[PDB]
This record gives structure tokens, C-alpha cells and sequence, in this order.
């Protein structure tokens, strides 16, 4: 570790350190002040005996003369270990629970390493979120990047803490981790999550990295990559099957567009960096299995879209990389819908991987088929009438659109603290089936054993 | 002293040389009037400084002095009662060191009296081992409030001299032993304000606050430490409600922000704040407050670091124990005097032209806030609560200040003009209001008042949303196609909004509405509806319930008028309910 | 000194200079024999850069030479200002006596202590109904009017300026006008029409023409509120201050933000054009102890009509509501055109009310405001309908509103209305209502 007081200059978020040597690019760095204070710091630039840094917590208070700077000799790591299970982290990787620390097995780039194509290996087998709105018919798999897409007002909070708990893969022998980010969050948000992980015990088989809405914008960007360099070595090199869950993606952006604008770089898009999208890109292909690996990696990225615009940047780069998004909806949480997630705008490309008669009852495929579109019948006559005189309904578009009705009430309204099997998920689906007529349908013909 | 020398001025930017000692952000004083100025950038030992006040007649070669500290704020005796700017410089201390009804530029000033002389009582003995937080000694400040000397941040020792007597702020009251020898205490410390003053840890705000303002208390309360905005369009009554969370709070100190606000708007809160008195002592309410007064017309950096300055004051007071509401209005000026300030310092424009990081400095102000466990070995509480008020142009919810706000803050009172127009005070949309600590204050609300009143809240809140939706009936059409049983809750729902939502401010008993007033008064509102309802299954008719019922219907229209002393007189209006019900049934 | 050293547009570069200061004034004496005056706008460590008002061309910098005055743009103050016109700078345009200033003041100002300021409590009769009663001006309040280009604000100016007066009838109103950035018709206009009704000898005038410098369009507004300040601070006098065209102001802004080569702001105009308009219109309101006011109504057109333009918006944000012009009254032939609807003052209560005025004026706000709101939206919804709305049932309230529009609110820009008349054409107009719409009070039968 080399230390330096030729600090040169000061101007922003960034300082100029001359008279250096041996320093790299990326390399973290510490500023200890003439006050006896100490900053973190990264190496944003380095030219011949120069080198520029830019402080995490800001250069307010700094003396260039009186100051040090410390070059680590080294980039932002996280210290892998499997005592991170159980144990509550900053986005930086530091103890925040008043535990023991870790004596890390070795330490990873948090950046993380590209999987070579050839290498991977496609994602199975289904996920049980406990959620019926998830498992059909948006179905979540191993190494799958399942986003939800959120709003300000909507309760993806709990959403995110009800997954956290209800997450499994029956059945199997091996391990089922989960590592949950929070990004930019508040006190009393990130409290939450807390007293609901050592409520129900979820805590003791998950890895927790908090970082506040207060923390430096830097340290924001490196959370999400913290949680996913723990996440790929505990699924790869310890063969566990990890689930991530990253909360608020919205405040990464923010943070991206935050520091962007500090290093005084042009944007691209709604003030949005341009390589906002290969930022993103960056953190959602670290999901999926090794073949001749036993571990995975699935992603649940969370993020509230801006003005409810499913076109911002935003929740548009996610998509362009996430295979599917759950869509929650004000009209339906209005309406007290927990979870309020809308089935008809959601997604979920690889769910029939997931829903395997190995895997998941059979009556799945063509129940989730069934249940989708009676729903959508349901919904659109109520729709129209609504305008024209709802009455009784011509026909049984009255009986649509009723069903429909019992079909948000009961179905999706399991409760955020309910954990329904697939298999009782199946039937329910099937008993708004059973009250509808046989006649009526886009079923299996062998109705049975069932 | 190492002074520098101006080698450039161009509008509020002065770069001056000989300046290898200064610090960043470092308060100076620039050129030979000494105007107040920050500093920006060190090259070394050039340093580029941006001047709060006008730079005219101002060139190269003139001195520059830093102050050797960033901007903050003096902390002791002499703090409560105060009117300071964006930077705490006394107003009325200004005006009398100058003769003059105006801010000249170059004027320096302590925030607080330095010639004052305050008794210091001392109540902590010799010998003790003391660390930051710890309280010495106490001072009778004002009328109200006792002033607690507590050991500045960075001290820890042992007590070698300590005394009661005459002291002034900058008189040594103590002396510490320290690893690094005696060190001299007084009684006030200075505290940057961009700095959150350190504590012990931070707790949920879970005990809620009483205002006495039964829409709020009731349906959309705020805890101790909690954080709330306020819209604040024109003529909705703004003000009135700011007056009546201020001195009729659970809290023991306020402070209150004025943001850069219009000259007479500001004169408003300036001379109506000191005519306020205090419910307990009858004293003025300025015994107990602490206020930041900016006009849009002075500086942009006292006008951004207004709300940094009061938080910090709040701070200090929250260390010794007390529970505080620190007031913003209007955070959205605020914010416009941050998006300037970007744009001087020549930064990439975010959203709008604000700042990116509007978003994070709204995060780091609401995080100051909130209960928490002190530094010191007593281990006390103390809690800020934030009320803020919000200002977009056009009346618009959606844009970046209030959106970042509302991503923070857990309680939002939607004033609106619409309630106002149809005499509806306090003028808060029931509707589209909302408080995310309503489930934790309802688990403690019938913990100490040994009642379901979660049960009665949200009954209360389904009827209103009840009607909401009967109204939308009504109009397309007709009142009299409902039923006996909507019709009901449609006078339910008017009893709710005009006997319990409808609160006289000027009124002697109807201002202030205790805990227990406002169950009984709730609960001989929803009481009234659950006979009425009981009495429809039994063939009771919705007519002959309403021309019955004139006269009960009376006493809980003037039930908010009860004396709290007689609080009889409203829990037995249940049984003229029960009696008079019970009579209609033959 | 002689030591010019570059020109690049309407700026300079002069070397060797020591003492030199910011936003100094400068002379530049040309190898012709010329002079133009100049400012400093950045001062480095042994040169200067500064701006030439009447612009930089036909300049040898080898032949002409520079020379500080040692003091900024300052405006010399008199009570012999009163009935004298002058230009941006506050030059006599009379042909009049050099006024002799009793001393010379910069006319930036200075903020006043928010302590040391008081509240608007004096009514300020306009003469004009929609504003006197419905949106009242204040002593010492910040009342601007926003209209669109081809409007008649030029003709309201003018008729404010010469039918407002208080009611107090002491010590003495005075008006300062302000014109910026307009055409020589416009400033004619107003020249002709303050001499005319002898409005000018109770008037102060700056007048800035269209085709005049930037910069001396910047200095115009100060040059005003510095005079202005001066009547009423140290001489006691009331004074009433008129400004346009404020939008004019805000393009000089850009013209200058622009050619001082600044980072361009929010919509196109200056990221400091806040400040920059609230450190002109602050300069009104009344002081604790003095007995002068100065009272503001800055006159702005708004670009393609809209209200969220930077213009309109940051300057509604500082004042303390606003008076609109709309181009279906003008057009519609109301005179002034003003929509009551969109309009607001935020210091009504402080100046209304008995004691200042008559004891129904809140009451008959409140009932014009609320029953013409339903006239507007009968018309508007008559449309789609034809209307299927029974006039049976309701109502004259379109005739209401129509006369109102009619016969209320157009009045003519040379009729002077006291508020004791426009109080009583409410009523005469409130007629047309039935006891069945309350005002509502006791006093209704007090005056039918």
C-alpha cells in the first residue's frame, strides 16, 4: 500500500494526486485527513506521475496540504465467505449487524467474470415463490432474471420480503440461498426488511446487503455487484442455488446518472448515461447455471417506473435484458389486491421450462392457458360496461366478467403473508374453472384424476 | 494568519492566490469590505470561491481570509428566541450593529450573544468521566425551555474543575483531563450544518404525535421523528394548520425554516410567529422556537443552506433529549435555490435543471431526522419530527421535488383548494392524504387507550370512501334511488366530515382535540350509524331514523365544543343513542 | 491606458491595469475622438475585460485608449426627477435642465431586513373594477400582469398609471415608469398619453427603446426601482412603479448570457434568471418606521401564450399573484381583457375589508367569482350540448356572465372607476341572482 501528500488539487467530488507511481486504473484508494478522518476513494483516471480519484463521501473539509491519500493496491472487492449467511452487510461489503467479521475464504472483483457462451448451460427447473400470480402463469426458473415492475405508491416492499421467505425449490437435496439487496433505501424501509427477515427466520438462510437512500451514490452502484459476487460464489463454488432480489433498481439509475454527472460526462438519454443499458446489461447476465455445476443464480430485480411510463429508459433497458417482468397496477392495489399484480400485462418467457409434469402438476400448462383467458374475458366486458349500462350482462358476458371478479379476490389476493403450494395453487385455479362450465373452455380433455 | 490575495473576479466566482492552507468548502471572507464567501476549488494554492454576496467594486490584489471552518452554526444560550437568515446571522442584531433596515454586504456577526451573561448551573461532580454528550450543567434559558450543556463531540475524560455562577458563552464553565491534557469547556459549541450530529443509534418513530387536529391525529397521524409534507396551495389554510401543529404539538422545541420565500409572505410568518402563545405557559410561542427567515431576494447559498442550518439547531436540541418539529416552508424554493447553485457551479443539468443529486440532498436532510438514542452514558432519547411544505408551480404533485419528497417521507396531508372553496377546514383531502404510520400508531393507540380504535379508524375511513363511491350514484343519477342503508352512510359519512373533520382553529375548545376527546367523539359518531344500521334490520325506516334523531344529532354537532373537563358529557350522548333508537323500534 | 489589447464582439481586453474592479464603469476614447462608455465584466491579475454599450465597431486598438472611472453604473437622484423622462441609463430625453443630484446611488440596491420590513395594508385604487375588487393591489405589493404580444397591456399601463391614487390622499403618489425594450410607437404612445392627461407630472420615466443596447435594457429595471426607492425611502412618497416589456428584459439576458459565452439554462434562458428577476421585483413593499412604499406591477407578454414558460413561471413565483390578459376577451372586444379566473392576489385580504374599503367587498369577491365560473362553463358545455341544459331552469347566468364580461369587466382604458362604484356595479350585476344563491349575508338586503 503506497501513501502519498502530494494531493495537487481538489475540484468537485474529484481530486489530482501527482508525483505518484505504480498506480492503476480502478484501484481503490483511501483519504486519511488532516482532521484524522478516512474516505474511500477509486482511481478514475491515471496519467504519467498523475492520478485523478473521486471520493465516495464527498472532498468537503479536505486540506490539500495536511492530507494523504493511501492506494490500495487493488479494485473494489467483496470478501467471499459462507459465514455471509445469516450476517447483514453495507453496499460496500462491511458488517452492519454488530457481528463478528468474516475471515473471507478470498476476495472477488465485484465486477465479476463473463461467462463463456459455450459454458453456460440453459435455465431450469421451476421456483416456488409461495405467490400464485407467479408460479402460473408468470413462472419464475433457476438462472432466470424475472423483474418486477413497480410504482412509488405500490407495495413491492412486501412483495420483495414475501418472495424472500416463500422461496424454494421443492423438491431438492441442495441448498437454497438467498441474497437480498437494498438500494437507496430509507431507514426505516431498510428496518423493515430487517425485522421481517428475524421474524420469520428467513434471515438465517440469507445474505443481506443494505445500502440508505444517505450513502454515497458510489457506493449504490457497487451494491447490486456486491450481492451478485456473493450470490455466483455461493452457487458456483459452493453449488447452492442462489435467488437475488435487488431493491430499488430506479435509485441505481439515479445513482449512475448522479455520479455521471459529478465526472461531467455527456448523457444520453433523459439525462441518462448513455451505456445506462450496458450497465444494466452488466448486472443481469450475471444470472443463470455452469454446465457440470450444481449451483445457480436467479434474478428478481425490483424497480419503480417513473410517471408509470413502461418506455422511460429505465424499466426500457430492463426489459431489453430481463426475460419477462411482473407489472403491478395502482387500479388493482387501489382496490386492496395484495399482491396487486396485473396478469395480463406480465410475463414470463421461460416459464415452460418451468412448469414440467416433473416439476409442476400437468393440469398447469392448460390451467394457467384457461385461467388467462377467462380473466381476460372477464375483465374487458366490465370494461366497456362500464360506458354502456353494466346490467346483466348479454349471454354469460356477464359471467365473463364476474368470474373474473372472484378470479382477483381470491386467486391473486392470497395475502402477503400467506405461502400457497403449486399444487394448491392448481386447484384454486381450477375450482373458478370447476364453477365455470365444462362446456366452456381451452382445457385438457382428461379432466382427471382431478 | 494566512491570508491570500485576489487574482481574479468574474460575477460571483473570485479565484485568489496564497491560499495553501485553506480547506474545501471553507468559509472566507473576500476582499476589503470582507464579503461572506465559500471555497470551492484548491489547485493549490489557488482557490476558487464563490461569493454569497454581490462582487461589485471588488478586483485583484485585495486580501482573502478563511475562517478556517465551513459554514456553521453557534450552539448555546442565546439560540432560542432568535430570527437568523440562511447562515444564522441575527437579523435584529444586524439592525442594530448597522442603523440600517437592509443586509449590507461585508458585515460579520456571531449568531448568538457573546456579552450576555447566563447563570450556568452545574450538575455534574468532579471526578467524573465524562464523553460527548454527557450533560454538565443546565441554564434557565427562557421562560420555557432550560438550556443542557452537554461535552462537544471529540471530548472524553475526567471532570477536573467544575462551578456554577455568571458565566458568558465564551467564558470557560469547565475544565476536562484529557490523553491530551486540560481542555477549557463553554457553553456553546459550533457544529457544521452540511454535517449530521452523531448519536448512539437510531430508533423507529413508532410513538405518535399528538397535534390536537383530529383529521390528522385520527386518520393520517405522524409519529416522533417522523417526516410529513404539505402542498400549501394558496388559500387553503396553510398557514392556520402550520400554526396549530407548532404550538400545540407533543413537542418540546420548534424550528422553524422560511426558504427563500416572497418579502410579504415572509414578513407574515415573521411578525404572526411571535404573537402565537404557548397552550402550558401562555408565554409567547418564540420561548420555545428556533427561526430561519430567507427572502427570495437574498443570497442563493443562505437560501440553501437554510434548511441544513435549522436541521442542525434541531439536532443540537434532539441531543439533549427533547423532542423537536422543524417546519420547511417551502422546501421547493429550497430546491430552486440548490438548482441554481448547480448552475453556477457549472454542473451537468438533471431533471429539469435541477441538480442529479436533488434526490440524495432531500434523502440526507429527511434521514437527519427521527427518533434516536443520544451520545451520552444516560443513554436519553430524542426525536425530530419534519413537517414540510411543498410548492410546485401549476399545482403539480408530479414533479421532481415533491416526487423525491413523497419517495422519503412516509405521511402526506394533501391541502386542497376545493375543500377550502366549500368552507371545509382543516382543508385535507381525506382521500388522496395518507400516513404509513397509521397500522404502528393504531397498535399503540389501543394499547394506551385500551379500545379498538384501529377497529374505529378504519371503519371510519371505509365509510368515507363509502361515500366517495355513493357519490359518484348520485349525480347520474338521483339521491333517492339509494338505499335506506346507503342512504345512511351517506349521513354518516357528513357527521364524520362535518362533526369530526371540521375543526375551528380560532375556536376556544374546538383548537385543540385530546386523545381521549377524540374517541369519545368518534365513537358517538360511528356509534350513531351501528344503531341506525341495527335499527334498519329490524324494520326501522331511514326517514323515520333522521326526523327522530334531531335532537341527538344536535349534541355530537357540538360535541367538538365539549370541555375537556366534562368529557361525560360526550360518552353519554351513546346512551341518548342507544335510548332514543330503541324508541323508534315499535 | 492605452493598452488595449483585444476586441472580440462587443467585449475587450486592457492590459497593465492595476485597481481596476468588477462591473466598473469605463470610458473608451477612440482614435476618432469618440467616446463610449463600457463595463467591467471580469477583472484577472493585469487585464480587464469589459463590454462596450454602444457596441464595438469602427475601434482602433492601437489608437484608442480606456480609463477607468473608478465607480459602477449609479443613477443621480433628485425629487427634480418628478415630470422628467429619461432613457436606460437615465439620461434626460426632455431636452430639460441637467437635474443636479442631490447624490448618486448604485442601482443595484440592497435587500431589505426581512425584520425590518412591514405588511401590506393600504388599498390601491386602480380605477379598474376586475382588479380593484376582485383581485385588489396592495401598498407595497408585487402585482404583475401577463399578456400576449398585440395586446392592449400598453394601454392598461397607462391607464393604471394614470387613475391610481389612494384613498388616504397622503403623503403624495408618485409613478415610475419603466419602459424596456419597446418600439418608438409604444414609448410615443406613452409619452403623448402621460403629457396628455398630465399624468407626467406625477410620473418618472426611464424609457428603453427596441432598437437600444442589451446591456442598457438590463440597467433600465434598476435604474427605475433605484429612483423609486429614493422617492419613497428618503422623500416618503407612495410611488408606484410600472414596467415593460419584463419579457424584453429576459431576452437582453440571453442576448448578454450569450455573448459572455455563459452555460445556457433551463429552456434556453439563464440558469440565473430567478434570482436575477426576484432581486428587481423584491426591491417593493413597505418599511417598519418609514413612511414611503413602493409598490410593483411588472408588465410581461408571454411567448406562444404559454404559462409554463420560464418567463411567466419564475415571475408569478416571485410576485405576489398576477393579472391576465386573454386574446378571446380582446378580440371578443373587452376592454381591458381580463380573465378574473386565472387571476389571483395574494395580498387582497391585507388591503380590503371596512377601514380601507366597504364592508361587503370580501362577500361580493367570493359571489362574482363562483357564479361567473358556472357562466363560463354553461357557454363552454352550451356547445356540445346546444344546449341540452334548460335555460328554464338556469340560467342568465351566461347573460350574467356576458354582461359581466360585457359590461363588468369591459370597461374602457380611460374610465376611472372608484371602488365605491365597482362595489355597486356588483350588486346591480349580482341582480341577476336570486336569494336562492347565497352570498351570503344579512347585508344582502342591506344593499338589495
Amino acid at each position: 500500500i503506497k501513501e502519498y501528500r502530494t494531493i495537487k488539487e481538489v475540484v468537485g467530488p474529484l481530486m489530482a494526486v501527482e508525483k505518484v507511481s505504480g498506480v492503476k486504473y480502478e484501484e481503490l484508494i483511501e483519504v486519511r485527513m488532516q482532521n484524522g478522518e478516512i474516505r474511500r476513494g477509486q482511481v478514475l483516471e491515471v496519467q504519467e506521475d498523475k492520478a485523478m480519484v473521486q471520493i465516495f463521501e464527498g472532498t468537503s473539509g479536505i486540506c490539500l496540504k495536511n492530507s494523504s491519500v493511501r492506494f490500495l493496491g487493488h479494485p473494489l472487492q467483496l470478501g467471499v465467505s459462507e459465514d455471509m449467511i445469516g450476517r447483514v452487510f453495507d453496499g460496500l461489503g462491511r458488517p452492519k449487524d454488530n457481528g463478528p467479521e468474516i475471515l473471507p475464504e478470498k476476495y472477488l472483483d465485484i465486477n465479476g467474470e463473463v461467462i463463456n457462451p459455450i459454458a453456460r448451460d440453459y435455465p431450469d427447473e421451476f421456483i416456488q415463490t409461495g405467490i400464485s400470480a407467479i408460479d402460473h402463469l408468470n413462472t419464475l426458473v433457476r438462472g432466470q432474471k424475472l423483474p418486477v415492475f413497480s410504482g412509488s405508491g405500490l407495495p413491492h416492499k412486501e412483495l420483495a420480503a414475501q418472495i424472500a421467505r416463500q422461496a424454494t425449490v421443492l423438491d431438492s437435496s441442495d441448498d437454497f440461498a438467498v441474497v437480498f439487496a437494498a438500494i437507496g433505501i430509507t431507514f426505516e424501509e431498510a428496518e423493515f426488511f430487517m425485522e421481517d427477515f428475524r421474524q420469520t427466520g428467513a434471515i438465517d438462510r440469507s445474505v443481506m446487503f443494505m445500502n440508505l437512500a444517505n450513502d454515497p451514490a458510489i457506493e449504490r452502484i457497487a451494491t447490486p455487484r456486491m450481492a451478485l459476487t456473493a450470490a455466483e460464489y455461493l452457487a458456483y463454488e459452493k453449488g447452492m442455488h442462489v435467488l437475488v432480489i435487488m431493491t430499488d433498481m430506479t435509485n441505481y439509475a439515479e445513482a449512475l446518472r448522479e455520479i455521471s454527472a459529478a465526472r461531467r460526462e455527456v448523457p444520453g438519454r433523459r439525462g441518462y448515461p448513455g451505456y445506462l443499458y450496458t450497465n444494466l446489461a452488466t448486472l443481469f447476465e450475471r444470472a443463470g447455471r455452469i454446465r457440470g455445476l450444481k449451483g445457480s443464480v436467479t434474478q428478481i430485480p425490483i424497480l419503480t417506473m417513473p410517471e408509470d411510463d413502461k418506455t422511460h429508459p429505465i424499466p426500457d433497458l430492463t426489459g431489453y435484458i430481463t426475460e419477462g417482468q411482473i407489472i403491478l397496477t395502482r387500479e388493482l392495489y387501489k382496490s386492496g389486491i395484495q399482491p396487486p399484480i396485473d396478469v395480463l400485462p406480465s410475463l414470463s418467457r421461460l416459464k415452460d421450462k418451468g412448469t414440467g409434469a416433473g416439476k409442476t402438476r400437468e393440469d398447469h400448462a392448460a390451467t394457467m392457458n384457461q385461467l388467462f383467458a377467462a380473466y381476460a374475458q372477464g375483465k374487458q366486458a366490465k370494461e366497456l360496461a362500464v360506458v354502456l349500462g353494466e346490467s346483466a350482462l348479454s349471454d354469460i358476458d356477464k359471467i365473463y366478467a364476474k368470474f373474473a371478479e372472484r378470479f382477483e379476490n381470491e386467486y391473486v389476493n392470497q395475502g402477503f403473508y400467506t405461502n400457497r403450494t403449486i399444487t394448491e395453487t392448481l386447484d384454486l385455479g381450477w375450482e373458478l374453472l370447476a364453477m365455470l362450465p365444462r362446456t366452456e373452455l381451452k382445457r385438457i380433455k382428461d379432466d382427471l384424476l382431478d | 494568519m494566512q491570508i491570500g490575495k485576489i487574482i481574479k473576479v468574474s460575477g460571483p466566482l473570485v479565484m485568489a492566490e496564497n491560499m495553501s492552507e485553506a480547506c474545501i468548502q471553507d468559509m472566507c471572507l473576500v476582499g476589503d469590505l470582507g464579503v461572506i464567501g465559500e471555497i470551492i476549488e484548491m489547485r493549490q494554492d489557488v482557490a476558487s470561491i464563490q461569493v454569497y454576496e454581490e462582487t461589485s467594486g471588488i478586483g485583484p490584489g485585495e486580501p482573502v481570509r478563511s475562517t478556517g471552518e465551513a459554514l456553521s452554526v453557534e450552539l448555546g444560550p442565546g439560540i432560542i428566541s432568535q430570527m437568523f437568515d440562511g447562515i444564522q446571522r441575527p437579523l435584529d442584531t444586524f439592525m442594530e450593529v448597522t442603523q440600517s433596515n437592509f443586509l449590507g454586504r461585508g458585515v460579520q456577526l456571531p449568531a448568538l450573544d457573546h456579552e450576555k451573561q447566563w447563570w450556568f448551573e452545574a450538575t455534574i461532580e468532579e471526578g467524573t468521566e465524562v464523553s460527548a454528550g454527557d450533560i454538565i450543567g443546565y441554564v434557565d434559558e427562557t421562560k420555557i425551555i432550560q438550556h443542557k450543556i452537554m461535552v462537544p463531540n471529540g471530548i472524553k475524560g475526567t471532570v477536573q474543575k467544575i462551578e456554577s455562577g455568571s458565566f458568558t458563552i465564551d467564558d470557560p464553565i469547565c475544565v476536562i483531563e484529557t490523553e491530551q491534557g486540560l481542555k477549557e469547556l463553554t457553553m456553546m459549541q459550533k457544529w457544521p450544518v452540511r454535517r449530521g450530529r452523531p448519536i448512539k443509534q437510531k430508533l423507529n418513530p413508532d410513538v405518535p404525535m399528538i397535534t390536537g387536529q383530529r383529521v390528522i391525529d385520527t386518520f393520517f397521524p405522524v409519529t416522533k421523528g417522523g417526516a410529513a409534507a404539505v402542498p400549501g396551495p394558496f388559500g387553503a389554510g396553510k398557514t392556520v394548520v402550520q400554526h396549530q401543529i407548532a404550538k400545540w404539538s407533543d413537542v418540546d422545541l420548534v424550528v422553524y425554516v422560511g426558504c427563500g420565500e416572497r418579502g410579504n409572505e415572509m414578513t407574515d410568518v415573521v411578525n404572526e410567529f411571535p404573537e402565537l402563545i404557548d397552550p402550558n405557559t401562555g408565554e409567547s410561542l418564540m420561548e420555545r422556537t428556533v427561526l430561519i427567515a430567507n427572502t427570495s431576494n437574498m443570497p442563493v447559498a443562505a437560501r440553501e443552506a437554510s434548511i441544513y442550518t435549522g436541521i442542525t439547531i434541531a439536532e443540537y436540541f434532539r441531543d439533549m433529549g427533547y423532542d423537536v418539529a422543524i417546519m420547511a416552508d417551502s422546501t421547493s424554493r429550497w430546491a430552486e435555490a440548490l438548482r441554481e447553485m448547480s448552475g453556477r457551479l457549472e454542473e451537468m443539468p438533471g431533471d429539469e435543471g435541477y441538480p442529479a443529486y436533488l434526490g440524495s440532498r432531500l434523502a440526507e436532510y429527511y434521514e437527519r431526522s427521527g427518533r434516536v438514542i443520544a451520545l451520552g452514558s444516560d443513554q436519553r432519547e430524542g426525536s425530530i419530527t419534519a413537517i414540510s411544505a411543498v410548492s410546485p408551480s401549476g399545482g403539480d404533485i408530479s414533479e421532481p421535488v415533491t416526487q423525491n419528497t413523497l419517495r422519503v417521507v412516509k405521511v402526506f396531508w394533501g391541502l386542497d383548494s376545493s375543500l377550502a372553496q366549500k368552507r371545509h377546514f382543516p382543508s385535507i383531502n381525506w382521500i388522496q392524504s395518507y400516513s404509513l404510520y397509521s397500522t404502528e400508531v393504531g397498535r399503540y393507540m389501543d394499547q394506551i387507550l385500551q379500545q379498538d380504535w384501529s377497529d374505529m379508524v378504519t371503519e371510519g375511513m371505509r365509510i368515507l370512501q363509502e361515500e366517495e363511491q355513493l357519490n359518484e350514484i348520485v349525480r347520474l343519477v338521483g339521491i333517492d334511488s339509494l338505499s335506506d342503508n346507503d342512504r345512511l352512510t351517506l349521513e354518516v359519512a357528513k357527521s364524520i366530515r362535518e362533526d369530526y373533520l371540521q375543526q375551528n382553529a380560532f375556536d376556544d375548545v374546538d383548537t385543540f382535540t385530546s386523545r381521549e376527546k377524540q374517541f369519545n367523539m368518534l365513537k358517538v359518531i360511528l356509534t350513531f350509524g351501528k344503531e341506525a344500521r341495527k335499527a334498519l334490520s329490524l324494520g326501522a325506516y331511514f326517514n323515520e331514523i333522521m326526523e327522530g334523531t334531531v335532537a341527538v344529532r344536535e349534541r355530537i354537532s357540538r360535541s367538538k365544543y365539549i370541555p375537556e373537563e366534562e368529557l361525560a358529557k360526550i360518552s353519554s350522548i351513546n346512551e341518548e343513542i342507544k335510548e332514543t333508537i330503541q324508541l323508534i323500534v315499535s
